[PDB]
């Protein structure tokens, strides 16, 4: 039968997770794309983003230990 | 190996700070003294240049150094990573803020050789970061299918990874806080027609469920965007359902965490997760409570809410399918309204459907759905 009853339980919170719980990441291959520019600028994608506020942007990824910085490079 | 550009840098941090965004930058832990200690000058450079810029950004050091190996051919031990780690600290608080944090080790998840690893890092390194990162995805891309997604055995895996880790930072650094560091269903990418879809929701909105749960305190989502099926913005920046359904979670659900459960007990298939409502949304007030659950049965099901809750007036935030493609659909339905951007700088109102007071809460086969209970009056909450 369809009828499912539940428990509760109200008498102190359990756990206290952080205002930025869910959080995302740009996989850090995504820099290994040429259009990295254009993505990140685009204003549309940055309205999508606002509505996940508050939260952590994680940038990384198996890529991250392939980077180098060169100052000499823009 | 590939070189990055101060403009890359730049582009980067704005987007994240116009978004509203406190960015986490992983470093390259596979620069090495000859040794085989961590060169950290690579760093030391992009750290004063962010310095120089007066960027607020948080670091991390290292990806899946359980895997540096297979990935290249170099063997660092957690001993070895955690003194690594604790020099990225030294370097961190030598410079301009320094009240800033650090993160890692971003291991896979409990493999029981990763487990050794994370361990043997949390002894040397636990003393410096802020947090424990780890990584967990359900299935292998390649080779999910469309079953797995919706079985319930696949979902409750996640369950041991989590007590596994626990299990490990208990031993070591405990009341030291746990991160979901970069997470998702399937690895590989994702699944091609699955991992971007309404049926990929089962398997998110779970893992959040057990970690709000079990003590997870964040929860990173491969990916926002990107190549992987997996994003929640598509190649052409639309928001996939995992998207809506991401943001939905957050308006509603808050930060203090409880607990449902089903009197049924047996069949895996009804899922079920309480917490406060997040009270910064401004139709409610403090003591609601935020209950979502997703329903694996191939019929119709309806939950009585408890006494002495049964008699209260009750928001439903359903989500289901827009066909023709149903499950594998790319758009979905909030409450029977499609859900779309108004425009490009523009999200649309997500409306509720004021149910009866003392109503059931009716949930359909393969569906998930938020309900806010107004009036609830709670004290913790
Ligand atoms: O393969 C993936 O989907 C991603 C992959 O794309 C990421 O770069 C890597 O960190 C990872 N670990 C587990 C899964 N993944």
């Amino acid at each position: 039968q369809d009828v499912v009853d539940l428990d509760f339980f109200t008498q102190e919170p359990l756990h206290l997770v952080s205002p930025s719980f869910l959080s995302v990441t740009i996989d850090a291959n995504l820099a290994t794309d040429p259009r990295f520019l254009i993505l990140l600028g685009s204003p549309k994608l940055r309205t999508l983003a606002r509505g996940l506020s508050p939260a952590y942007l994680r940038f990384g990824g198996t890529k991250t230990d392939f980077l180098i910085f060169d100052p000499k490079k823009e | 190996n590939s070189t990055y550009s101060r403009s890359s840098v730049d582009v980067l941090y704005t987007f994240a700070n116009c978004s509203g965004l406190d960015l986490i930058f992983g470093l390259n832990a596979l620069l090495r003294t000859a040794d085989l200690q961590w060169n950290s000058s690579n760093a030391q450079l992009l750290l004063d240049y962010c310095s120089s810029k007066g960027y607020n950004i948080s670091w991390e050091l290292g990806n899946e150094p359980n895997s540096f190996l297979k990935k290249a051919d170099i063997f660092i031990n957690g001993s070895q990573l955690g003194e690594d780690f604790i020099q990225l600290h030294k370097l961190l608080r030598k410079s301009t803020f320094k009240n800033a944090k650090l993160y890692g080790p971003d291991v896979g998840q409990p493999r029981r050789k990763t487990a050794k690893m994370l361990k043997s890092f949390l002894k040397a390194g636990g003393e410096v970061i802020d947090s424990v990162t780890w990584h967990h995805y359900y299935l292998n891309g390649r080779t999910a299918t469309r079953e797995d997604f919706l079985n319930p055995d696949v979902l409750d895996i996640f369950i041991s990874s989590v007590q596994k880790v626990f299990q490990v930072v208990e031993s070591t650094r405990p009341g030291k806080k746990v991160w979901l560091g970069e997470t998702s269903s399937a690895y590989g990418g994702g699944a091609p027609l699955l991992s971007d879809t309404f049926a990929a929701g089962f398997m998110w909105l779970d893992k959040l469920g057990l970690s709000a749960r079990m003590g997870i305190e964040v929860v990173m989502r491969q990916v926002f965007f990107g190549a992987g099926n997996y994003h929640l913005v598509d190649e052409n920046f639309d928001p996939l359902p995992d998207y809506w359904l991401s943001l939905l979670f957050k308006k509603l659900v808050g930060t203090k965490v409880l607990m449902a459960s089903v009197q049924g007990s047996k069949r895996r298939k009804l899922r079920v997760y309480l917490h406060c409502t997040n009270t910064d949304n401004p139709r409610y007030k403090e003591g609601d409570l935020t209950l979502y659950a997703i329903n694996l049965h191939n019929v119709t099901k309806y939950l009585r809410l408890p006494y002495p809750f049964s008699n209260k007036q009750v928001d439903k935030y359903l989500l289901r399918p827009l066909g023709p493609h149903g499950l594998l659909s790319k758009s979905v339905q909030l409450n029977g309204l499609t859900l779309k951007m108004v425009d490009d700088q523009t999200l649309p109102p997500l409306m509720e459907k004021p149910l009866r007071p003392g109503s059931s809460l009716g949930l359909p086969a393969f569906s998930y759905s938020f309900f806010v209970i107004r009036n609830a009056k709670v004290a913790a909450c």
